[PDB]
């Protein structure tokens, strides 16, 4: 019977200056006391809004919340470079105080275009007994996309790695490790990876034969 | 003003730990303090807290009978006691302030210190070169990088020339394999020209791995 | 400024509708109670609805073995019939007022109550485990009813009551530092025991620390054996006669030791709180909306004038530090040496922005 | 007389709180 405080959108792109609004909807009424936290990642949780509409001291006035019965809204009237992070809401009229799933608050850009390279692994690893290839997309929005590495198919193998939007130029980039054992890497020397992006519909696949 | 957390590391299923948190600035009897938990992309979980001033505790019902907080108000620091660690306690655990009179939102919260409970033995790291070619070139601009595989149990910080490489550098967020060992990637441009070596300084192992990137 | 507190009477006949629950007393002007009561004509029959403010003081009878029962004598009570409106009365509204007529419409009837100054503010007193029934102290409460006349017995099913408080803050400006001295003189000296001692400021929050700087010029013969600091709460009450009690909520007792011909200084810091103060029964305590843990009481701010002894239950706070001073001399212990001061201070919550909850954060 | 009051105050919240539009 715990109190679910379900955030909409789960994420949403928008660009410097907008106005935004992030909802919280509460399972059954928590009178006022939602409070919104903003936490860029690697960092602690700060709080932005306590009480459902009071601006936390210290916070831009660029931030407001209200409420209209069980749905909670914070929204940010001149979106800016400082305002770019996840967003949570919380209950805490109720133990045990819970929040929500979060919303990823996005730069929209000019659409770009990825620089994919491709890694063959190195002599110092198939030495050791198993064999990583990495495909790297870079500098490239919307993060979105697809790599598709005897030059037929596999999958069970690739695990890919994004990382977040850069601070200046507001790109992505992106990482794809296809592992496999020494036995494996040194039959069917025939694998590559393809790339599928908004920045490009004409896929680049760079290749490697060993 | 500080909350700053302690106590965190690695231990095994079924284990045992205990969480310090030094506050510092504020007046304990006049803020209850709090224990908040991150699993690595998964969002807030509320654990656990204290009040002093009136003597009370509270658990998250998920945790009742494994966790027990507690405070030494002289020492101002907070503790909270985890026994019975399954794998799903994993987390990062943020110690939290809050105002006694009267709750108005979490409005402090400590950097946070990593719990990692797995039947893994902390592994230090393999370091591997991302050697660049003329595939991984385009428009001068070529790109070099390190492959830090197979380590546990939390975190690796990876420089590039020692701390003289700032711009076109990634670094990745790790990934784990079914094999239940962390890998990352490190990349960085250095258009065409030389570079220096990666500095992979993996913490639990004392480990420091430095391996010059050599093209190609 | 979005939402606002409401009950209604068990058959849904009476249903008030308030503001705000802590009405402050800002020593001067203490903030009117204003609300409307909406009354059903579905459901009213009763050809006429009062609603009445009163001040009152509830108690258990000591010699009564009736666990849960409770007696409310009043301190102040005013009556106003809301329904129907009577002429010879024309107020305006407050906006408050005026914003509900307009969500309700004409069936919703204004009330507005006048609390006057030097009247009670809400006090609880810590019940122990011997007390079930309502909290007993100081309370507030707005009750609305329906009836024919003010002599007829009215109805529990159609009345509605609602506790509220009256509460006051921290002032703006601090006071003076807080400072004291004594100096004792014995028998065949006339070398005094000096003691002297402070208070880092005059106005304390609640759970915040207290620092008492001691300062003791031992030019006697007597050594003192312990010094003993204690944060006291102070009550005056007073209903048909007055009672006073001195609690101390905090203490240390140091062994700390000033020989014959000495000085001695150290800083002692106590803080007050609620959780080693729980076998205290009857222990002054903010006052509770129904049964939620509250603070201990803050300091009752007065309008500086004559002691028009009021009645409530007026709190105040002191530290104490005491000075435990050995019997030796011609009189053996028949008698007393020690030296004592005291150190008022003001003890409450600052001013807030949002008004304070119910419950806090309930399970 | 002085009126009596009998048993504990209900723990489930008797108050509720409706909307109100800003003006």
């Amino acid at each position: 019977s715990d109190i679910q405080m379900t955030q909409s959108p789960s994420s949403l792109s928008a660009s410097v200056g907008d106005r935004v609004t992030i909802t919280c909807r509460a399972s059954q009424s928590v009178s006022s006391a939602v409070a919104w936290y903003q936490q860029k990642p690697g960092k602690a949780p700060k709080l932005l809004i306590y009480s459902a509409s009071s601006l936390y001291s210290g916070v831009p006035s660029r931030f407001s919340g209200s409420r209209s019965g069980t749905d909670f809204t914070l929204t940010i009237s001149s979106l800016q470079p400082e305002d770019f992070a996840t967003y949570y809401c919380q209950q805490y009229k109720y133990v045990p105080v819970t929040f929500g799933q979060g919303t990823k608050v996005e730069i929209k850009r000019t659409v770009a275009a990825p620089s994919v390279f491709i890694f063959p692994p190195s002599d110092s690893q198939l030495k050791s007994g198993t064999a990583s290839v990495v495909c790297l997309l870079n500098n490239f929005y919307p993060r979105e996309a697809k790599v598709q590495w005897d030059n037929a198919l596999q999958s069970g193998n690739s695990q890919e790695s994004v990382t977040e939007q850069d601070s200046k130029d507001s790109t992505y980039s992106l990482s794809s490790t296809l592992t496999l054992s020494k036995a494996d890497y040194e039959k069917h020397k025939v694998y590559a990876c393809e790339v599928t992006h908004q920045g490009l519909s004409s896929p680049v696949t760079k290749s490697f034969n060993r | 003003v500080q909350l700053v957390e302690s106590g965190g590391g690695l231990v095994q299923p079924g284990g045992s730990l205990r969480l310090s948190c030094a506050a510092s600035g504020f007046n304990v009897y006049s803020s209850s303090i709090h224990w908040v938990r991150q699993a690595p992309g998964k969002g807030l979980e509320w654990v656990a807290s204290i009040s002093s001033y009136y003597g009370y505790t509270y658990y998250a019902d998920s945790v009742k009978g494994r966790f027990t907080i507690s405070a030494d108000t002289s020492k101002n620091t907070a503790y909270l006691q985890m026994n019975s660690l399954r794998a799903e306690d994993t987390a990062v655990y943020y110690c939290a302030r809050s105002r006694q009179f009267w709750y108005s939102g979490l409005d402090y919260w400590g950097q946070g210190t990593l719990v990692t409970v797995s039947s893994a033995s902390t592994k230090g790291p393999s370091v591997f070169p991302l050697a660049p070619s003329s595939k991984s070139t385009s428009g001068g601009t070529a790109a070099l990088g390190c492959l830090v595989k197979d380590y546990f149990p939390e975190p690796v910080t990876v420089s590039w020339n020692s701390g003289a490489l700032t711009s076109g550098v990634h670094t990745f967020p790790a990934v784990l394999q079914s094999s239940g060992l962390y890998s990352l990637s490190s990349v960085v441009t250095v258009p065409s020209s030389q570079t220096y070596i990666c500095n992979v300084n993996h913490k639990p192992s004392n480990t420091k791995v430095d391996k010059k990137v050599e093209p190609k | 400024g979005t939402r606002v507190f409401k009950k209604a009477s068990p058959n849904g006949k009476l249903t008030v509708y308030l503001g705000k629950r802590d009405f402050v007393d800002h020593i001067d002007l203490v903030e009117p109670v204003d609300g409307v009561v909406l009354v059903d004509p579905e459901y009213l029959k009763e050809r006429r609805v009062y609603v009445t403010l009163t001040c009152a003081f509830r108690y258990g009878r000591e010699d009564l073995d009736v666990l849960g029962l409770t007696f409310r004598k009043d301190l102040f009570v005013a009556n106003v019939q809301s329904f129907p409106p009577a002429p010879e009365d024309k107020k305006p509204l407050t906006r408050l007022q005026e914003r509900l007529i307009k969500k309700l419409g004409e069936h919703a009837y204004p009330f507005t109550f006048e609390i006057p100054p030097n009247l009670p503010c809400s006090v609880t007193l810590q019940p122990g485990p011997e007390d079930t029934g309502k909290a007993c102290g100081v309370d507030y409460e707005v009750k609305a009813f329906c009836a024919e006349n003010l002599e007829e017995k009215i109805h529990k099913r159609n009345s509605v009551r609602l506790v509220i408080r009256k509460v006051q803050y921290a002032p703006e400006r601090p006071g003076p530092q807080p400072t004291a001295e004594t100096t004792r003189q014995f028998l065949m000296s006339d070398k005094p025991l000096h003691l002297e001692a402070s208070l880092d400021k005059e106005i304390y929050y609640h759970g915040e620390p207290i620092s008492v700087n001691v300062h003791v010029t031992n030019n006697t013969n007597k050594t003192v054996k312990k010094i003993k600091i204690s944060v006291r709460q102070y009550a005056d009450i007073c209903l048909f006669n007055t009672a006073q009690y001195k609690c101390p909520v905090a203490m240390e007792e140091a062994d700390d030791t000033v020989a014959p011909s000495s000085t001695f200084c150290k800083v002692y810091t106590l803080t007050p709180f609620l959780a080693n103060n729980r076998e205290k029964r009857g222990l002054a305590l903010d006052g509770k909306l129904k049964h939620e843990d509250t603070n201990l009481a803050s300091s009752t701010l007065l309008r500086e004038g004559a002691n028009r002894e009021i009645l409530g239950i007026i709190v105040s706070y002191k530290v104490k530090v005491k000075l435990v001073v050995s019997r030796g001399g011609l009189l053996g212990d028949l008698a007393s040496s020690d030296v004592a001061v005291e150190l008022p201070f003001t003890l409450m919550h600052p001013k807030p922005k949002e008004e304070p909850p119910h419950r806090e954060v309930p399970e | 007389r002085t009126p009596p009051s009998l048993g504990p105050q209900d723990e489930s919240c008797t108050t509720a709180s409706s909307s109100l539009a800003k003006d």
